[PDB]
RNA sequence: UCAAAGAGUGCU
């Protein structure tokens, strides 16, 4: 009668090459694969040990630093590897972050260095400009040489200096056209080829602390004043726009480069404060994992990733959506974080702290700049979301939540947790018998009073 | 932003491809700088496009004259011209800086680069050799800047069979 | 198994399971838990102190002991 | 026969609005023994993305 | 909506890949199948079943007769390149049938009740008298198990590295090998254990006692999830189906029983076996194997809830609604010790006291075998990378359940004198508190849910 | 990455057993011989006639496939992913054994044609593209400059461009006599079709190939001057002197060889 | 020879 067997051919199994690789077969029947739910789980927790031990951030320090406590930071939108820095002893460098060595030096400044930009002038490759104002009451364009460009081949050193009646505590640089703006006791705009203010800005008597334009609407500027008031300003129009009053001074402002009516506010409230431009009379999101005051606050140009240097000394970085840090980056060596900005490649972190050095860090700690094979490249996204999938595992959790933290820090931390929760228990105890008490959404709180109402 | 790399061989120019770009900010990191030396690595950053063997002896030793002297011989032109598309402006990585001036003027649409990044695809391209050449007929390298060597070297001092 | 790689190692350890002098090791253990009870039992006791001379003279009596002890 | 709060989950995992919805993707495998190499593709997939070396810009005019 | 309709077209895609799947699947399982309505499937007898087949599978049919131990029990290993056979009187060889190379041989002259491959062929555990003794490919003893004595069963798991024995003397031990520690060990209270098998889906024990109940066991939990008699009874051996759908038991009353373990429900009952049952099997495919004295009889289609599947003796007047014996064996003069199948091949062992001997059944094997779980063809060096991956991914004991979907569900001096008494006050303070504000929230509750004693009910 | 290669062809299979063409057996066979090809081609020591066994052996089921789509279904072609199927992957080997080997002329040189018969199937666009790498991987092989020029003056007749791929080729190569003659012999090809169709309009109704000659003469003059000579110059005057004679034995075969391109074009004076 | 264990080389 029909009879068959099963039946293995030994070329198909096994090569008749040494060299040829043997057949893999494989069969999908989900029996022949048991427990998925105990093993998915096995290789999250595994995941999340290793995610422990790669977790290396620092990589290194710009060459010497500088001098004095460096107070201002601004990095090339063009370019990855240029830098420029400032201290408080009136020295600016440029950096090739590549190489960690300065392409040059200048003692640019009598006072303390204010603020900092990296501009193209379109004066009416080998070169590039930077833009430094302090409080000596003048701002100065500064030209420096550079290898990006082999096509040549000097002029190195000032440029062009704009005086100014009162002392400039802020610059930025309008990144369509070659027009910056200015924050001192008033902001002012100005042009490369003008050596006085082209247009005056101000809400009124209050001086401005700091300015950021937007990198979107590249036409619109937001500010900062002593009167812990927000200004934002329209150059199409020539004037401001609105102001917002709130509890406390904010140190930085920087715009979601992804997000261009979105905006971040680093705040002396151990806060940082996410606002939509269109409706400030609350805002988006809030960060409060900060022990001292915010100093900088800084955009992915992915959009989805914010830090905020704190004068705690430590660097925290935080998701857009999620109102708390997922890592916490700090060092004894790092004394008062006054700036953070990003590689804009959004792969490592630059910080400024008063020490006089500024460091570079991994914005993933556990990440490797090696370029990997397609078999590396396949695993290691195969842990991401299988620690994605399974965070909030109590045990995925406690080995992935934990990090080092300052005794400082934590210090701070319990007890600022035992003063909320003497505010809770104490406010509670008046919903008990007071009749009239609104609740206050944790979204307003901040927010004294808007002039326009909506 | 490095796309096109230009390598000089004695046996002839062979120009590459970036097809990916080596992190600029960790270029010195131990990992990246262990890319550079293994072979798996570094042909996922660059293969080879265009190889142009020298027609004999004496043009190998008149463009290592041009080539030293950051000129750009008839080989040179005829090899970029084909290769680099005219395009905003393609970048092209010369180990030299001399010899970027050359190339812009011949080439005003090609931007060169010599910078350390640039450096380091070079290095690594010296470093296999042939074993990038992925079996194009390059001869064997060694014997040839050998030969070269007499050609190059002892040219300049004026000797003579006399 | 193969020998485990770092990462491998710092996963799992303690992983490899699956002249010997064990009977001796067994021997000598047990003259300890003899003489640290014989301690615990009152010194007074008759029953203690002939107990610890037959061991005595007995290990004595095979040469583990060179002399008297 | 009680389950053991070791293994349960506290809260549900974002970007899933509900419980069943986690109940849901909890019952696919995303490993490759019971998935095909190229479904094993969609699934292993970072939302976030980039190309190292490159520049990343601010987002042109729609 | 959309979400949880989302969320819903990825698994149709994913099946999809996964029927896409199936036809990479290179060969088929066998078939048997009689070309004329006359011809039985049991009538067909073992020798034309050799002649059928080609001079390969007459050589994997192995057939080896020793007397020297008899009886001698078969284990084959998971991957299957390796068996080993233990004698009843102590004599236990582990052995390729393929390549036809004796791993190790020992010659010890104690009594011994089972012996199975834990995690490969390099090393194995043998179930001696009174003690457990494990193996080296090589043949000398790494150590002694003192917890293990007198376990007539010897069970391994593979994803969660550990060694289950039963007893006479009931304590069930769980031993994890990686670890080399005994995770837990338990009494049963239904005396002794006469029948062991494992569950491969979910991973529980399934013991075997004279009342006939069944007990399901776990290392994690103190007591066994299930206890279910279906033969009245000693149950002589549990068979559990590789998709673990179906489980079957054979009583010492000559009953046959067919269980579900998921609904736990009885599918068929079979008191017509002429004796009872020496040992029954499954195989992959989903084939029943059952011995009776020097007869072995085979159905197949028997785990399905349809009554025409139940197996049935022969015939009923060729009844098409009774299930005839797939194929029928019987070794004259000879006693079957154990059955074991014979996985990634189309073949059932057969174990005796004159000698082991492997029969040739189409079907009997599943079709492909994946490279990840287990490959005959493994080498030497990845075996190895298979076993470190394996020991990686390890199963803690506390994770099994009793489903494995279940899982990952969302659910000095004076001074410290006084210290105590004004803690004593600040605790008895909270306790004041406490109870106030909870008859606080009572009174809310109340709110929110004689003529002349109305006149003095001001007073 | 085996097994993604295996599962790009799934869609294919069932398409062969949903029209019925194939059984399941049929197609298991298909597949068992095409696993065992995609292993050889990603191992180690693969070589060029693994490609060419795979195409081979992936033509016939090409072949079978058609056969039996009129023998049972009775249709030329049917509206499914099978019918282009195997024809795409098949340029997707030649892809990557061409990508995997860029030496073997030979096997280039199939690429071409199997794409070139398939005219209407491969546009005349992906023509050029394996050219343009083929050019460039080669630049000095004259067979190529020669190969792409004959391709578009016959099936394009393209005159412009296919000047262009001499003038292109005489720039790498200017020493070689074999591509100086056919871009001549192109220049008189152009000429006497021009003229020819003057000879047509009017029934309805050449100096530029002199001047290729001049340079000619000049630069394979000098390239064999280059050559001869080695690295250096040669000093003795008198075989400057042969040097010279050598040229000119050597330019003058090249002159008469031109000579006897005149005798063939009866039209031009 | 098999048989278990190391340490380098080539190459995907």
């Amino acid at each position: 009668m029909k009879i068959k067997t099963i039946k293995r051919s030994a070329d198909d199994y096994v090569p008749v090459k040494s060299t040829q690789e043997s057949q893999m077969p494989r069969n999908l029947n989900p029996e022949l694969h048991p427990f998925e739910r105990a093993r998915e789980y096995t290789k999250a927790l595994n995941a999340t040990k290793l995610e422990r031990m790669f977790a290396k951030p620092f990589v290194g320090q710009l060459g010497y630093g500088h001098r004095d406590g460096v107070y201002a930071i601004a990095k090339n939108y063009g370019s990855l590897n240029k830098l420029a820095t400032g201290s408080a002893d009136g020295v600016i460098k440029y950096w090739n972050m590549s190489t960690r060595e300065e392409f040059v030096s200048f003692k640019a400044h009598y006072g303390l260095v204010t603020g900092l930009c990296v501009t193209q002038p379109r004066f009416h490759k080998s070169q590039n400009f930077m833009l430094s104002c302090s409080d000596d009451k003048t701002v100065k364009l500064w030209s420096i040489n550079v290898d990006d460009y082999s096509n040549k081949n000097n002029e190195e050193g000032l440029i062009r200096t704009f005086d100014g009646e009162s002392a400039f505590q802020g610059i930025d640089s309008h990144r369509e056209n070659s027009t910056f703006a200015t924050g001192g006791a008033k902001i002012h705009l100005w042009d490369v080829n003008r050596l006085k203010p082209v247009s005056d800005l101000s809400w009124g008597a209050d001086n401005i602390t700091s300015l950021k334009f937007n990198q979107n609407e590249t036409d619109i500027l937001a500010s900062t004043g002593s009167d812990n008031s927000i200004v934002l300003y329209d150059l199409r129009t020539n004037s401001p726009t609105q102001k917002i009053v709130q509890t406390m001074r904010t140190n930085a402002i920087c715009w979601n480069p992804m997000e261009a009516f979105n905006f971040v506010t680093a705040n002396e409230d151990h806060n940082a404060y996410y606002y939509d431009m269109r409706n400030l009379s609350r805002s988006l999101n809030v960060f409060k994992d900060h022990v001292s005051a915010v100093m900088d606050v800084d955009f992915s140009p992915t959009g989805d990733e914010i830090v905020t240097g704190s004068y705690d000394k430590s660097i925290r970085i935080y998701k857009t959506n999620h109102g708390h840090s997922r890592e916490i980056y700090h060092t004894k060596r790092m004394q008062h974080v006054f700036q953070v900005k990003y590689s804009m490649d959004s792969k490592y972190i630059i910080s400024g702290s008063d020490d006089g050095n500024v460091r570079l860090w991994r914005s993933k700690a556990w990440e490797r700049s090696n370029v990997k094979t397609t078999r590396e490249k396949n695993k290691l996204e195969y842990d991401e979301k299988l620690k994605e999938r399974f965070r909030h595992m109590p045990e995925i959790k406690r080995i992935s939540r934990h990090r080092h933290v300052p005794q400082v820090i934590k210090k701070a931390q319990e007890i600022k947790n035992i003063e909320l929760s003497s505010i809770k228990r104490r406010e509670a105890n008046e919903r008990r018998t007071r009749k009239d008490m609104p609740y206050i959404s944790e979204r307003k709180k901040q927010i004294v009073g808007t002039v326009h109402k909506y | 932003p490095i796309e096109y790399l230009l390598f000089e061989e004695p046996t002839g120019y062979a120009v590459f491809k970036v097809k990916l770009q080596q992190d600029d900010i960790g270029s010195r990191l131990k990992e990246v700088q262990e890319q550079i030396n293994d072979f798996g690595a570094f042909t996922k950053l660059i293969e080879l496009v265009s190889f142009a063997p020298f027609k004999g002896a004496a043009e190998a030793l008149e463009n290592a004259n041009d080539i030293s002297e950051g000129l750009v011989s008839e080989s040179l032109k005829a090899i970029l011209d084909l290769n680099l598309p005219k395009a905003k402006n393609i970048t092209l990585a010369i180990s030299d800086k001399n010899l970027g001036p050359s190339i812009k003027e011949e080439f005003p649409y090609v931007d060169c680069i010599s910078n350390e990044l640039a450096q380091d695809l070079i290095r690594g391209v010296r470093l296999h050799g042939e074993k990038l050449f992925k079996g194009l007929q390059s001869g064997d390298l060694e014997r040839a800047q050998l030969g070269l060597g007499h050609a190059y070297s002892r040219a300049k001092v004026k000797f003579s069979v006399q | 198994v193969r020998k485990l790689k770092h990462h491998e190692q710092k996963l799992l350890k303690k992983v490899d399971f699956l002249e010997d002098y064990h009977k001796y090791n067994r021997i000598c253990g047990d003259i300890r838990r003899l003489a640290n009870k014989l301690s615990l039992l009152p010194p007074t006791d008759p029953f203690r102190r002939k107990h610890e001379q037959l061991l005595l003279d007995k290990l004595y009596a095979m040469g583990v002991l060179t002399t008297k002890s | 026969n009680k389950k053991n709060l070791k293994y349960q989950s506290s809260a549900v995992p974002f970007p899933f609005e509900n419980r069943e919805q986690y109940e849901r993707s909890l019952r696919m495998p995303i490993g490759q023994e019971w998935t095909s190499r190229a479904s094993h593709q969609e699934l292993i997939k970072p939302r976030i993305m980039t190309k190292p070396g490159q520049v990343i810009d601010p987002l042109k005019a729609p | 909506r959309a979400g949880l309709k989302k969320i819903d077209e990825q698994y149709k895609k994913a099946v999809s890949s996964a029927a896409a799947t199936d036809y990479l699947l290179p060969e088929s399982n066998g078939y048997l199948e009689p070309e004329n309505e006359l011809e039985k499937t049991f009538k067909v007898q073992q020798s034309e079943i050799k002649s059928s087949v080609d001079v390969s599978t007459a050589n994997k049919a192995l057939d080896l007769s020793l007397k020297e131990f008899g009886p001698y029990h078969i284990k084959y290993a998971k991957n299957g390149t390796h068996l080993l056979i233990t004698g009843r009187k102590g004599h236990v060889a582990s052995m390729d049938w393929r390549k036809g190379q004796l791993r190790a041989e020992l010659f010890l002259n104690e009594t011994c009740h089972s012996a199975t491959y834990l995690q490969n062929e390099q090393y194995f555990a043998v179930a001696q008298k009174k003690y457990t003794f494990i193996y080296d490919h090589e043949g000398t003893e790494l150590h002694r198990l003192k917890q293990h004595i007198e376990a007539r069963h010897l069970d391994f798991l593979p994803y969660h590295y550990l060694l289950v024995t039963a007893g006479e003397t009931g304590w069930l031990k769980y031993h994890d090998v990686s670890t080399g520690q005994l995770v837990s060990e338990l009494r049963t209270k239904a005396g002794p254990t006469m029948a062991m098998a494992q569950n491969p889906w979910n991973a529980v024990m399934h013991l075997g006692h004279s009342n006939g109940t069944v007990s399901l066991w776990s290392p994690s939990m103190p007591e066994p999830l299930v206890k279910l008699l279906s033969a009245r009874g000693p149950v002589n051996s549990i068979a559990i189906d590789r998709s673990g759908y179906y489980m079957a038991t054979t009583g010492a009353d000559r009953s046959m029983k067919i269980w579900d373990i998921r609904n736990f429900k009885q599918l068929h009952s079979v008191e017509s076996l002429p004796t009872p049952g020496t040992n029954v099997s499954i195989s992959d495919t989903g084939l029943l194997a059952l011995s009776r004295g020097p007869h072995v009889t085979l159905w197949k289609d028997a785990l399905k809830l349809s009554g025409d599947s139940k197996p049935c003796f022969g015939s009923m007047g060729g009844n098409p609604h009774r299930n005839t014996p797939y194929m029928s064996h019987l070794f004259a003069g000879n006693k079957v010790e154990n059955l074991g199948f014979v996985p990634f091949e189309d073949l059932l062992g057969v174990g005796h006291q004159t000698g082991i001997t492997n029969l040739i059944v189409p079907g009997a094997g599943e079709a492909n075998y994946d490279a990840l779980e287990l490959n005959p063809f493994e080498t030497k060096k990845q075996r190895q990378e298979q076993e470190v991956r394996t020991l990686l991914n390890k199963l803690p004991a506390d994770t099994i359940t009793l489903d494995p979907n279940s899982i990952g569900s969302v659910d000095s001096g004076l001074r410290s004198f006084l210290r105590k008494k004004t803690q004593n006050v600040i605790d008895e303070r909270k306790l004041r508190v406490q109870k106030q504000l909870d008859k606080e929230k009572n009174i809310r509750k109340r709110n929110h849910q004689d003529v002349i004693e109305e006149a003095l009910s001001r007073f | 990455k085996t097994r993604y290669y295996l599962e790009q062809c799934i869609p294919e299979m069932d398409d062969l057993v949903e029209k019925g063409l194939f059984t399941k057996n049929e197609v298991s066979l298909i597949m068992k011989k095409r696993t065992d090809f995609e292993h050889r081609l990603n191992s180690r020591g693969s070589s060029i006639n693994d490609y060419i066994k795979y195409i081979n052996y992936e033509s016939n089921v090409n072949k079978l496939r058609a056969k039996r789509c009129k023998r049972i279904l009775q249709v030329k072609k049917t509206n499914s992913l099978s019918d282009w199927s195997i024809q795409q992957r098949i340029g997707f080997i030649y892809q990557r054994g061409t990508n995997k080997f860029p030496q073997d002329l030979k096997f280039w040189a199939m690429y071409l044609n199997y794409m070139k018969a398939r005219g209407n199937q491969t546009s005349y666009k992906k023509i050029h593209n394996i050219y343009n790498q083929l050019l460039k991987l080669h630049p000095t092989n004259v067979d190529i400059w020669i190969s792409c020029a004959k391709y578009e003056y016959e099936v394009h007749a393209n005159f412009k461009s296919c000047r262009n791929i001499f003038q292109n080729g005489l720039r790498f190569n200017p020493d070689v006599p074999k591509l100086w003659y056919e871009y001549v012999k192109f220049e008189l090809n152009f000429i006497t079709k021009l003229i020819n169709r003057r000879k047509v309009m009017g029934l309805i109704n050449g100096d530029i190939a002199l001047t290729i000659f001049d340079v000619c003469m000049k630069t394979l003059g000098k390239h064999y001057i280059n050559k001869h000579k080695g690295y250096y110059a040669i000093s003795d005057s008198k075989m400057n002197i042969e040097l010279n004679k050598e040229t000119l034995n050597y330019l003058f075969s090249e002159s008469l060889r031109y000579i006897k391109l005149f005798d063939e074009f009866l039209d031009l004076e």
